[PDB]
């Protein structure tokens, strides 16, 4: 408990994000609007703007 | 016998094919896809990738 701050204990957590095509588990707290299908639309399907 | 012919139609389709894949190279950066490098980093980052 007596140390420099330059030693003293941390904890440290690493995230690990996989981008890879697949199936798309997590994803953001954001909603889910209609569907169109006759006019130039942005889509967000969890992997493509 | 239409030898000449073929030979030039088949350099110019090569071209376009190699000038159509060269769109899947990285050259260094993290993904061939602008939107997800749009999407993901920050646009300070994003200018540089």
């Amino acid at each position: 408990p007596t140390y420099g701050v330059g030693h003293q204990p941390y904890r440290v957590v690493v995230l690990s994000f996989e981008l890879l095509h697949a199936p798309a588990t997590v994803c953001g707290p954001k909603k889910s609007t209609n569907l169109v299908k006759n006019k130039c639309v942005n889509f967000n399907f969890n992997g493509l703007k | 016998a239409l030898g000449k012919l073929q030979d030039v139609v088949n350099h110019n389709a090569q071209a376009l094919n190699t000038l159509v894949k060269q769109l899947s190279s990285k050259f260094g950066a993290i993904s061939s896809v602008l939107n997800d490098i749009f999407s993901r980093l920050d646009p300070p980052e994003a200018e540089v990738q």
